Parts: structure tokens; C-alpha cells; sequence
């Protein structure tokens, strides 16, 4: 019966100072709200940063500090780093329960771009024994995390049969994704040239197999 | 130091019950109670309640009083979430968390539930070896395709888990009523096919375990 | 931090979080142990006794103690706080009058209680001095590491909060704090218990005929007389008292020495105290023939001393003795 | 906001705008109605009772009330202000001592006045409790919408302001506030009335031998004893009093119940009050044989009850009655 | 809602008296008193005093105690300023104003007084029609020249005031001891000279009213 509000997204560059805020719909935030700040890195990875407004969890870099600014709780990153790019959630206590904010997606300049590593595999034979054939195109270590995957059977853009996952964040903070093109044992044996084309930060990478 | 490791992700058809465990490490269980948080797919983070790991009394958020029941295997430093008469809109991830320092200091890994009607289909595990010709670089990428299973989850390792560096496991995705997953691994060109590289797959719901060695196409 | 009904809350009977119950002007050392219904001390979570959590709204406000004021006939001196409870060195006063300053408002609370401070001793001072003998007074501690007693502290009952009962553009609309348990119905026939998230009200319309309740028993309370019972149960929550009465030796009283004057089997004593002093004697014959009189006005007195002896007690100054042959 | 001569204005007799006249410790409820010569309330023009206009210079200063302090033996509690007049809940005190804080200076005013607060009832408390019976006390209102009386408030007389009498490089130079009426001449012979703009002075030179006056009767005043008469006329300005004494039922006193003890046509009564309680009785024979005694010290008393009956009045606790056959 | 409309501007020779009215609209007269402000040509704004429209008591600024007298036709929601024994340095504009909200919230239009010695000369009203040749555009501008009058003010309207859009009336200016004023009006070329356009001029001091229809030069 209280609504915590946070900035939606904030973009900064390595070395800058950035402030995230946490607003309560009922009134000014005070020390009896024990503002907590939590960080979510990709992979459902949670860590606590600050608690009780300004107590930094142990092993959280000092570039992170909490405070009350005006009528709201604030988190300041002093010397933001590339590693700080994540979702920050604030939590406020209200005498009997906790209310979490919507979280702020923070983007920090860094991590020089990285091209994808693409590999296309042929349907294995144990699978061709099922009267099925699935060409797997794996794409890993790319950043920025956005790609376009296009399949081309025998020179012709396939347009049905393919499925491409959504970019998932790896540990190093780069992304990955795979695309599947399912044919029939038979569709397989028919056509002759398969190719998985991946477009990333303007360059294209085509990986073709030959049956 | 502090590790809260949670159970793996379940699939359950509407109406069922689930018991999600949270095994605590590094602290004295008894002086720090447990927060249960629901991060629903879109919606963001929500406090489900707190359990006094000393007395055993639970607090539920009003949204959670009813089908939700917190309990603890005190003795083993485990806290547990049980959601009875599962509703389809309970698919989400649930985190256990330690309340300390006027807030929460450590969060668990999460246990994701997918409430969904469906039978039980064992996966087909297929080796992904490089193209029949050449493939000459400083390294080499092999793969493993885990196709057509239900429900979640499956676990996948490489060489019983001794080969973890250079691995990309790709989140399972639903296609035509079945889940499909895949994984790649990259090693130096001297390692393979000199040394054996094996994909290990388990599907608990069907009691299926498959070990598939990646063999050269010729 | 419990909230109850202060009796003369500046104007009149408000509901202050610092509502004063159990005033105890029963010790000797200028000290009173008090219970506010407010639980100052650490914050909501974990830090710093010297912060300040009262209830504003349904909610706490765990912030700094900046400008506490206990007072009586004069402004008191704080001694220490722990939990709901504060110890403060006060003078005598017909009443007790407590209050902090949140910063936007004075927000005090006041109460009747007969207070006095006799020091232990045959001197009836009004106040503890800097010097004099030490002797076994009754007094409360500075500290918190205390278990000598514990008072029952089970749940709160519900509380009113008509900020909940908004309007759904024609119907009266209840909401919830955080999913707390709101106990609801109106004079008309509609939902009769209320254990819910934010409900509406089909039947009634007026805010003034509905049950705005907060069963929010995630934290227990002190069992104030100005509490409504939590009707369900005697929940747990046995909880200590910090400020136990202890056998401190107060820095304590002493009356100025007497002027001994000889006569024939008779003590003339020109005498001149600081404060009302209970003098008394014991003619040590099996005929006791004692005497008692509080002396505040300087007075030359007399004592028919006998052959065997008399003793003489100038206040808590030690007892004298006398051969009058 | 009138300005008059405060009697012990911190140091000694200043001229404070809050000069205290008509202290009235005549009610019962811990309350005193006071008149400052200062008119706090709305501003000069139109807004907000809770602002603060006193006189600084010839001029007002209509600003915030931030740090008012009425006080006595202890600090009082404000009740309400309206016009020149403030109501404040005070304890007893030999004096009355008033003052705000402009911000650069304390700037208080103090006065003698015998104050007490008997509550209505046969209990002689020193202070109102939280509980007890209600009964018809005398007390002043919170409010302003009040006409029950009105005091004459006609013009001010002149006032001194030697800030006017500057020097015209050899002659003493008077000026004017805003075209106000400055009444002027010096011991020497020069301009003899003064109804002017800024004049000079041909004859005299010294500032200390001239008539620095301000007939500035655009706003009337309270008719303080510490006002010089406006010699011209009894101008209009009949003006109400806010704080009428009204028949409020104070939350009021109650003495602890007696211990009734039977004897043969005789009431032994071990008795133990909180405060001095006037007990009294009426032996209902045509022989009245009543008794009165304030009881503050606990006392076992006696009453020869007759055959037909006696009655018994433990303070403002209701009267009892007794068959002693 | 609230309109304080003031009398029109006067001319008066030194020594005379003037009564400036302020007619109030939109509020209850009685709960809001009136401020009288003098904005002198160069000098800026000055408070002249305030009148309690409830009791009727005036406050004068010290600068204004004497020749100035505030009064009110209560009954008609009018407040009035009277300046007696007019001094030449009283030429300025006087505004009535409503005191409310801890200040002043509404101001009137102003009544401008020009204290000045001079007789009474009626104006000559001259039509201003376009040049004898052509004048072909999408619109057309006519004019009216009010020349040689004393004292102020004159009022000027177009077609009894029904034609107000596209009008520019030019402030009166003193030239050789007399005031001269002018006005222009612009209408579509189809309106004039098809439809009649008339200049209406009044000079109250001389009881002169002139209606001059703008006629084509040929």
C-alpha cells in the first residue's frame, strides 16, 4: 500500500559520477525506511550493496555509497565502471513489509565491441535416422548484444523453419544466441547448400555447410 | 563465505504443489532470518514475507497469505517455500535472501517455476561435430543439441563438469510444445579429437541420463 | 513503536506515539523510568540506539533523536533510552510532560503523575548534592544488558486507518499497506470479514459506516492499557525491561555538623541544618524514651541524658554517643 | 500592534511591543488569557492568524510566529492567539513571563501576577489529570468567532521618535513617516503646532529640546494604561474580545475511593488521597452538625453517624449516604 | 469573473477636484477591501492606502494623508478616489486593486489624470480614405483623424464598436497646445466600400459627438 519509484534507465560513461534515486509515494523517505539497494547482473545474479540507508554490504566497492537526498533515498556510483552496468533495485521498509522499486537499468560506457563467433553444425546422423535434420547455428561472444540471423538454403532465404533465441548475457558480459533450422530427413537430402548469416555491428559473417 | 544455493527450476501443471529449498552457508542460520522475493517475468521484484529462523514464525506479504507457506529444515540450514494449488500466473523466479544490515545483504541464485500443462517427453541428445572437411584453426568448437523434451529442467555439463571454461549453454526454448536446448564448447585444436569430449545431459522428470561423446564425422 | 492516546497532548487528548504510560517516580536519585508507546533505540533494522523510531501513519519513522524533551515542573535530564523505555533524571513535579521535536512540529505528550525525590537518609532534601556520604539508595541503571524482569509484549490488536477507505468513484474503496490483513464490512451488507488485498465495497457508499482496520501483527507491542486487544490469541513476545531498579549507592545527603554544648546530664544543642533533617535518639536505658523530629528551622534543643548514655543521629550523618555521668 | 513599557524587560523597564497588561489567572483549566500590546494574528493586510505582527520602529513587522514563548514558573503551552490577545495553558506562578524570538534577538517581556490553578472540585490539585469526573469549570475558548464582550479600543496618542529629529547641517531637522502628522516645536520659539511634511527648525539646534511626535492615528489601539491619551477625542473603535470565559466542563479531578469500615453507629474511614481533598458531611438531623477538613495527609477519621443517616463527600466524587441504625 | 473597471481619464486645471470610480465585479465587495496605487509616469508603483469595504475605514499612505479621500458606493460595489486641490504633479495613473491572498490579486485598468491649464476646444474629425487611384490588395486600410482638441479624453469606436478586430487606435499627443489622435482599421477589400464603415468620436469635455462615414475619394 506504498509505491516505490525509480528512474527507468540511466546511461553514463566509465569514470563518471551517477546518482540513482528511490521515491516513496507516501512521503519523504527517512532513515526508518532503511533504504536497501540491490544489484541484478545477468543470470538472475543478486547481491546487496547498501542497507539501512548507508551501510555498504561487505565486499562492495567503495565507489558505491547511499544517502538521503531531499525526500528520497539515493545511491551514488563515484567513478562508475563498465562492470557496474546492471539493474539496481531499491527497497523501502514500511513498518511491517518491504516494497521494492521497479529497478533502474544502468548502462556504463566500456567493453570494446566484440564480433560474434559463429558455428553451423550439420544434422547429426543419429538424427537423420529419425527422418529429421536440424542445422544449429551458434553465435557467442558478441557485443553489443544485438544480431540478425538469416538462413539461406540453396541460395534462397529460408523464411519458415527457423527459430532464433533471444540474446542471453554471458558471464564476461558479452552475449550469445543460437538459431535452429529444422528440415525433414528428406528436405535435408533435397537441397544442397545451407548457410547461416549473422549480421553484427555492421559486419556480416556467413557460415556455410556443404552436404 | 555466505552462499544461499537454491533448488533447480521446476515444471508443474496447474493445481500442483512445489517445495523450493534454500540451503544456507557461511552464517549462523539462527541469527539471520529469510526473505522470500518473487521476481515475476515482467513485473519486477516483490517481497513475499520473512521467516524468523530462530522461533520459526513466518510473516506473509498480504499478496501471499494463503497458498504460500514458509518452513525450515533448521537442522540443515534450509528454508523452504511451498506454493500449493499452483496457479498458472505463479510462473516466475523466487529468490531466498538474508535480512541483515537494515536491509537484505545476500540473494540466492533463484528457482524458476513454469506452471504448465503437458505430459513427459524425454530429450533426444545429438552430437554436433564440425563440417566434414578441414576445420583448421588454433581452436575448435563442438556442440550438443538437446531436442524435444518436457517439462523443464534439463542439466548439461561437459566431461562431467571438469570442462567448464569456454562453454556456452543456451537457455531452453519452447517450440511446438517441447523444449529444446543446446550448448557449445571451444577447446584448442590439439585437445580434440585427441582427447575425449563428452556431453552429459540429465532430464529429471523422465529419469533420462545421456552421455554423448562428440565423434569426428569421418 | 506503539501509538496510543495521550491525555493532554498539547491541546487535549490526541493519539501520540509517545503516549506516556507507567510513570515511576518511585526511586530516589532524581530519576524516573518512563515508557513511551514509541520504541526509540535502534532503527527499524539494526543500528544506533541514539536514533528515533516512532509511528507516523501506520508507518514507523526511524530517524535521529535530535531534540528529545522529558520534563516536569522543570526540564528533566535524559539518562538513557532502550526499547519503549526511557530513563531520565527529573526534579519533583505534579505531572510528567514528555516530547521530542520531529522538526516540522513539536509533537509532545504529557501526563499526570505524582513525583517526588526523597534521597535516602534522614535529610529530606529536594535534590542530590555534590558531596555527602554514600548509602544504599534505590535507583535505575544506565544500561541495557538487563534481564532482571520482563513484561508481556504480545501482538497489537487492529487499528483504525480511514486513509484506506477511499472512493471507487461511487463506492467506498479500501486498500492495503503491503498486503496486510484488513478487516472489513460496512453497516450495509457486503464483504463481512476482510482478509484481502485492496477490495471495493458493493453495498455501502459512505466512508463513515465501514471497518477500516489493520491486522498488521508482524511486530508485537507493549501491552498498554491504551491498546485494543488482538482478539485472536495471546501471541508470544515475552520481552525484558532494561531499567531494573538496582541497589546503587547514591551520592547522597549530609547535614551540617551539630554544635555540641555541655550541661549537667543535658545536651544543649544549637542546631542549624540545610534541609529538613529527621533527628532522633535512644536513651539507652531499658527505658528507651526516644525522640523524633524533622528539623528544618535552626533550633536549640535539649536532651536529658542519663547516667549510662544516649545516642544522637544528626541526619544520615553517623550516630553519635555520649557519656553523661 | 501597540508598544508600551514592559516592567522587567530582561534587564529592566524597556518598551516592548509585547508589553503585558491584563493578566487573568482567574479561570481553572491551567489557562491564562493575556494581552500583549502587540497585535499578532493576520498580517498587516489579510492572511494567516499564525503570523506575527509587532511594532519595530514606528513600523509593524508582520512575519511568522516561529518561536513564541509564554512562560511562568515553568514554560507554558500556547492555546490560541487572536488580535492583541493570547490564551495559553500555564502552571501556577508568582509571575508571568512572555516572549517570542524575532531571530536576531530574544526580545521578551515579563510581569508580576499572582497565578494559581485550582480545579473546580473539592480536590485541591496543582494540575489537571487525564481522567476523573467532568464538572462545570470556568475556562476560556479556543476560538475567535466571539462577541460576548468588547473593550474600548480608540486611537493612540502620539509617540516619541527622535530618529526623526536629524540635523540640517546646523539646525535640527524633523521628517515624517509617510506624510503622517508630526507635532512639533522646541524650547526656543519656532513652529508651534507641527502638522506638516518634513520641516526644519529655524530657532533651536539641539535634538534634546524638541517635540519629536507622531500623530499617526490611521489605526486605533488597545487602551492600555501604558498608553498616552490621544488628547483630541474619544474616537470610535469598539472592538470585541475573543477569549470569553465560558462554562466548559473541564476534564477534572477525582480523589481515590475511601475505605469504608463499619462500627457501631460510627464510620471509621481509613483514607488516603492523592491531593488535598475537602471532605465534608451533613448529619441529616435537624441538628446538622457538619464537618469540613482539607485532607492531604492520609488519615483514619471518624464520624458519629446517627439513626436517620449521614452523607459523605470524598472530594468531587459524588456524595455518599449511609444508614446507621 | 473579477473585473474592476475604472472611470475614463480626466483633464483638470490646477486647483480642481476629481472623483475616480472603481466598479467591482465578480466578488463579494464586502469581504475584500481596496488598494489604491499611483503609478507615476516615470517613478514606478506606489501604495496610496487601503479601504476596509466592510466598516468603511480608510488607511492613507503618509504621502497621501490630506488631499486624498477614499469613499465607497457600497451599494453599487464602487470604491472611489478623490483628490482635492489638484496639484500639477499629480498627473499619473491610479489603479484600484483587490487585497486578497496575502497581497493584491487583481488590478483595475487605470484612470489617468492630466492636471493642466487650458480652455475647451472641440475636435475636428476627418475621414482618411485611400489614395485616389487603384488601391488593390486582399485587404484595405481606412483611417480617422481626430485633430485639435482639449482637454483629454476622447473616445473612438468603429461602427459603434461592432468593428473592433483589425483596429489600431493611436494614443493622443499634445501638439501646439492641443491634442491630436488617430485610428486605423483594416478590413477585407470586399467589405469596403460595399458596406458602410463609420468612425465614432466623443469629446465629453465639449459635449461633442461626431459620426464620420469613410467615403471613397471618387
Amino acid at each position: 500500500q506504498a509505491v516505490v519509484t525509480q528512474e527507468s534507465a540511466l546511461t553514463t560513461s566509465p569514470g563518471e559520477t551517477v546518482t540513482l534515486t528511490c521515491r516513496s509515494n507516501i512521503g519523504a523517505v527517512t532513515s526508518s525506511n532503511c533504504a536497501n539497494w540491490v544489484q541484478e547482473k545477468p543470470d538472475h545474479f543478486f547481491t546487496g550493496l547498501i542497507g539501512d540507508t548507508n551501510n555498504r554490504r561487505s565486499g562492495v566497492p567503495a565507489r558505491f555509497s547511499g544517502s538521503l537526498i531531499g525526500d528520497k533515498a539515493a545511491l551514488t556510483i563515484t567513478g562508475a565502471q563498465t562492470e557496474d552496468e546492471a539493474i539496481y533495485f531499491c527497497a523501502l521498509w514500511y513498518n511491517n513489509l518491504w516494497v521494492f522499486g521497479g529497478g533502474t537499468k544502468l548502462t556504463v560506457l566500456g567493453q570494446p565491441k566484440s564480433s560474434p563467433s559463429v558455428t553451423l553444425f550439420p544434422p547429426s546422423s543419429e538424427e537423420l535416422e529419425t527422418n529429421k535434420a536440424t542445422l544449429v547455428c551458434t553465435i557467442t561472444d558478441f557485443y553489443p548484444g544485438v544480431v540478425t540471423v538469416d538462413w539461406k538454403v540453396d541460395g534462397t532465404p529460408v523464411t519458415q523453419g527457423m527459430e532464433t533465441t533471444q540474446p542471453s548475457k554471458q558471464s564476461n558480459n558479452k552475449y550469445m544466441a543460437s538459431s535452429y533450422l529444422t528440415l525433414t530427413a528428406r528436405a535435408w537430402e533435397r537441397h544442397s547448400s545451407y548457410s547461416c548469416q549473422v549480421t553484427h555491428e555492421g559486419h556480416t559473417v556467413e557460415k556455410s555447410l556443404s552436404r | 563465505q555466505i552462499q544461499l544455493v537454491q533448488s533447480g527450476r521446476e515444471v508443474k501443471n496447474p493445481g500442483e504443489t512445489v517445495k523450493i529449498s534454500c540451503k544456507a552457508s557461511g552464517y549462523t542460520f539462527t541469527e539471520y532470518p529469510m526473505l522470500w522475493v518473487k521476481q515475476a517475468p515482467g513485473k519486477g521484484f516483490r517481497w513475499m514475507g520473512l521467516i524468523y529462523t530462530n522461533t520459526g514464525e513466518p510473516t506473509y506479504a498480504e499478496e501471499f497469505k494463503g497458498r504460500f507457506v514458509f518452513s525450515l529444515e533448521i537442522s540443515a540450514s534450509t528454508a523452504y517455500l511451498q506454493i500449493n494449488n499452483l496457479t498458472n500466473e505463479d510462473t516466475a523466479t523466487y529468490f531466498c535472501v538474508r535480512d541483515y544490515f537494515i536491509s537484505l545483504d545476500y540473494w540466492g541464485q533463484g528457482t524458476t517455476l513454469t506452471v504448465s500443462s503437458a505430459k513427459t517427453t524425454a530429450p533426444s541428445v545429438y552430437p554436433l561435430a564440425p563440417v566434414c572437411g578441414g576445420t583448421t584453426g588454433s581452436s575448435v568448437t563442438l556442440g550438443c543439441l538437446v531436442k524435444g523434451y518436457f517439462p523443464e529442467p534439463v542439466t548439461l555439463t561437459w566431461n562431467s563438469g571438469s570442462l567448464s571454461s569456454g562453454v556456452h549453454t543456451f537457455p531452453a526454448l519452447l517450440q511446438s510444445g517441447l523444449y529444446t536446448l543446446s550448448s557449445s564448447v571451444t577447446v584448442t585444436s590439439n585437445t580434440w579429437p585427441s582427447q575425449t569430449i563428452t556431453c552429459n545431459v540429465a532430464h529429471p522428470a523422465s529419469s533420462t541420463k545421456v552421455d554423448k561423446k562428440i565423434e569426428s564425422r569421418r | 513503536p506503539y501509538i496510543a492516546d495521550c491525555p493532554n497532548c498539547g491541546h487535549s487528548r490526541c493519539d501520540s506515539p509517545i503516549a506516556i504510560e507507567e510513570v515511576r517516580g518511585d526511586a530516589h536519585a532524581g530519576v524516573i523510568r518512563i515508557q513511551t508507546s514509541a520504541m526509540f533505540g535502534l532503527k527499524t533494522d539494526g543500528v544506533d540506539l541514539a536514533y528515533m523510531s516512532f509511528m507516523n501513519g501506520k508507518t514507523q519513522k526511524s530517524i535521529k533523536i535530535d531534540n528529545l524533551h522529558v520534563r516536569t515542573s522543570a526540564p528533566c535530564s535524559l539518562v538513557s533510552h532502550h526499547g519503549y523505555y526511557i530513563l531520565a533524571q527529573c526534579p519533583p513535579g505534579d505531572t510528567v510532560t514528555v516530547g521530542f521535536h520531529d522538526g516540522p512540529n513539536r509533537h509532545t505528550c504529557t501526563v499526570a503523575h505524582k513525583v517526588e525525590f526523597r534521597p535516602v537518609g534522614r535529610e529530606k532534601y529536594r535534590h542530590p548534592p555534590e558531596h555527602g556520604v554514600e548509602l544504599p539508595c534505590n535507583r535505575y541503571t544506565h544500561k541495557r544488558a538487563d534481564q532482571g524482569h520482563y513484561v508481556e509484549m504480545h501482538q497489537p490488536g487492529l487499528v483504525a486507518d480511514h486513509s484506506l477507505l477511499s472512493i471507487h468513484s461511487a463506492k467506498v474503496k479500501i486498500t492495503v499497506p503491503s498486503g496486510a490483513q484488513v478487516k472489513y464490512y460496512c453497516k450495509c451488507p457486503d464483504v463481512r470479514e476482510g482478509i484481502t488485498s485492496s477490495d471495493h465495497t458493493t453495498t455501502c457508499t459512505d466512508v463513515k459506516q465501514c471497518r477500516a482496520y489493520l491486522i498488521d501483527n508482524k511486530k508485537w507491542v507493549y501491552n498498554s492499557g491504551r491498546l485494543p486487544r488482538g482478539e485472536g490469541d495471546t501471541f508470544k513476545g515475552k520481552l525484558h525491561v532494561p531499567f531494573v531498579p538496582v541497589k546503587a549507592k547514591c551520592i547522597a545527603t549530609l547535614a551540617p555538623e551539630p554544635l555540641v554544648e555541655h550541661k549537667h546530664r543535658t545536651l544543649i544543642l544549637h542546631l542549624h541544618p540545610d534541609h529538613p533533617t529527621l533527628l532522633t535518639t535512644r536513651s539507652l536505658g531499658s527505658d528507651a524514651n526516644p525522640t523524633r523530629q524533622w528539623i528544618e528551622r535552626p533550633t536549640t534543643v535539649n536532651f536529658t541524658v542519663t547516667g549510662e548514655g544516649l545516642e544522637y543521629t544528626w541526619g544520615n550523618h553517623p550516630p553519635k554517643r555520649v557519656w553523661a555521668q
